[PDB]
């Protein structure tokens, strides 16, 4: 992380898509490096739902310059989440912020 | 009494943790003292035999940009953790570690089944972490001794024969001092009123005594000197 | 602020410390600007242009 | 060595030679050893190293 | 293993002169040249025993800034002239000699009193210009066995030994050691160009010659960290 910044690297991270964010807030249920398994809260359950929302990583994958695209979880097991909030962080972000 | 120089020793060793160190040396005349820890400073942080992690091999594992199930982070960054650890074997160069964990928790360093000439210096030292109840990770560490700093790249190069598939390699640090800090200061020994002695502060990895890396540096810098005392 | 920030860690204010030639072990003689700066590397490689 | 637009030379010091000898010959006051009297180059070179 | 390490095998000495010496050593461990040149070149300069002239008493004339109607050099010349000069005493730590010229005045070193203990490496070398046919000088000059460089200003203070006048200090320059330098530079041995070679330009005053002064100096330095080594 840039340890002089402007505050406007947690907006770029989360506005581009790089970076896995919560759809619905909740508990997550199973962190792992290729998937992430998230249990909502019982508030956000849509009826005859089965409230589990599966995230899959990209790792490694080219991008458009030949460079490599990989997702690493930034959460732990067991770690509640809300809405908006960073589970994976995307190339070039440490913790939901921007780092060249 | 001009021509003849008096003689620096030892005095002692102030430990102030496992890894940080203090050392001093007494009695030194006028400038000495930087013309000797300038160049302990020189020695010590440039060339020095340490214990490295050289390769890896993990069983679930088919390349370094690959993904366990079950384990949090990626395969690179267990390579880049077993590459910062400190380890200190004696008797011989080689040593094949062997790492068996399952259940959920972190993997620190104290699960390795350590031989009697293997010690660990940093026990709790963080691996990975295990999330899954059915998730087990046995891992072969390759441990080496050396000098200096060499990439896998030279390794790759030499070919002494083909790399079973699934051979991880990663880096070598074999220097185990990452900080020296010499200073001189007015010592009082007899009634010279001129005397100076030196406090070097050595910050390691735990895994080489201050002392023995003293006296190393010193065998050093006297063998690289008869060369010039002998000259032709 | 920079300045009040400095001083609130063992740090002097001015910025500026004394530092050491490595391959002398020398005191220099005007005191240099050191500090932690964000560096980027650019998608310009060597291997590359060659 | 000489510019054949003008010919003035081209040869020459740019940014940090032109520092290093402007750093060399600048006369202090109360600089320290000041006054002294040298026999030639090489004592003044042997009292500053 | 590790603790091969290399040497400088390729060692080659050229000499210019009689006190010129241009010394390659190669190959050396990477950056294992500066470290061994600078130390050199620090015990060479500051620690390098040697005898030299530190104070003169000349006859007539009391102050430094005074002038002497006999020579044409003023006292700081004569006083220049005294620390060039190199003498190289065994017999004692310190001794006084004394010169006294009259008549023509191109007074050189070989003027002074020739006692058994002192030798003068340069009695050529010139001392003073006395244009006066009917001029006199009389000196007696200190000689001393010291280290290093010690500047007259250090001998200032504490008077108390300097309280008789006519006693000028002058710069001790102990040490036979005058425009010591290193370079480093690349060479290749067994495809690996990271190894150091140390060229060392090296010249004295006529004491001693300058192989024997690195010889010197490289024993002293070994010899220093014999406790550490054992």
């Amino acid at each position: 992380k840039p340890l002089v910044g402007t505050g406007m690297e947690r907006a770029v991270a989360v506005d581009s898509g790089v970076t896995a964010v919560a759809k619905r807030g909740g508990v997550v249920q199973y962190v792992d490096a290729s998937r992430i398994v998230i249990k909502v809260n019982e508030d956000e359950m849509y009826p005859g739902e089965a409230g589990i929302d599966i995230y899959n990583l990209t790792k490694y994958t080219r991008s458009n310059q030949n460079t490599c695209i990989n997702q690493m979880p930034c959460v732990s097991l067991g770690e509640p989440v809300e809405r908006g909030d960073v589970l994976a962080d995307g190339p070039s972000t440490d913790l939901g912020e921007l780092a060249l | 009494s001009v021509t003849e120089f008096l003689k620096p020793r030892l005095v002692d060793i102030e430990q102030v943790s496992s890894t940080h160190a203090k050392v001093t040396l007494e009695p030194l005349e006028r400038g000495f003292g930087h013309t000797l820890g300038n160049a302990l400073r020189r020695i010590l942080l440039s060339s020095m035999p340490g214990c490295a992690v050289t390769e890896v091999e993990i069983d679930g594992v088919l390349h370094e940009y690959s993904t366990k199930e079950g384990v949090q982070e990626d395969i690179l960054e267990i390579l880049l953790n077993l590459k910062g650890l400190a380890v200190r074997v004696q008797g011989k160069d080689e040593v094949i570690l062997t790492l068996n964990k399952s259940g959920i928790g972190p993997v620190t360093a104290a699960d390795i089944t350590h031989d009697g000439d293997v010690e660990i210096v940093k026990p709790q030292h963080v691996i990975c972490h295990l999330t899954d109840e059915n998730a087990s990770i046995s891992m072969r560490i390759k441990v080496q001794r050396g000098r200096g700093y060499v990439p896998a790249s030279t390794r790759i190069h030499s070919e002494e024969d083909e790399r079973p598939i699934g051979r991880l390699l990663v880096d070598a640090c074999y220097s185990p001092v990452e900080r020296i800090a010499y200073n001189v200061e007015a010592a009082r020994v007899e009634q010279r009123t001129d005397l100076d002695k030196l406090v070097i502060e050595m910050e390691t990895n735990g895994t080489i005594d201050p002392e023995e890396a003293i006296r190393r540096a010193a065998t050093i810098l006297a063998e690289q000197l008869e060369a010039f005392v002998d000259l032709r | 602020e920079i300045k009040e920030l400095l001083k609130l860690g063992d740090l002097p204010t001015s910025g500026q410390i004394r530092l050491y030639d490595g391959r002398t072990g020398e005191q220099f003689e005007r005191p240099v600007t050191v500090g932690y700066m964000y560096m980027l590397k650019l998608n310009h490689l060597v291997d590359d242009k060659m | 060595i000489l510019s054949p637009a003008n010919g003035e030379p081209i040869i020459v010091p740019s940014q940090d030679v032109v520092l290093g000898l402007y750093y060399m010959t600048r006369d202090c006051v109360n600089a320290k050893g000041e006054g002294m009297v040298l026999t030639g180059p090489k004592e003044a070179e042997r009292l500053y190293r």
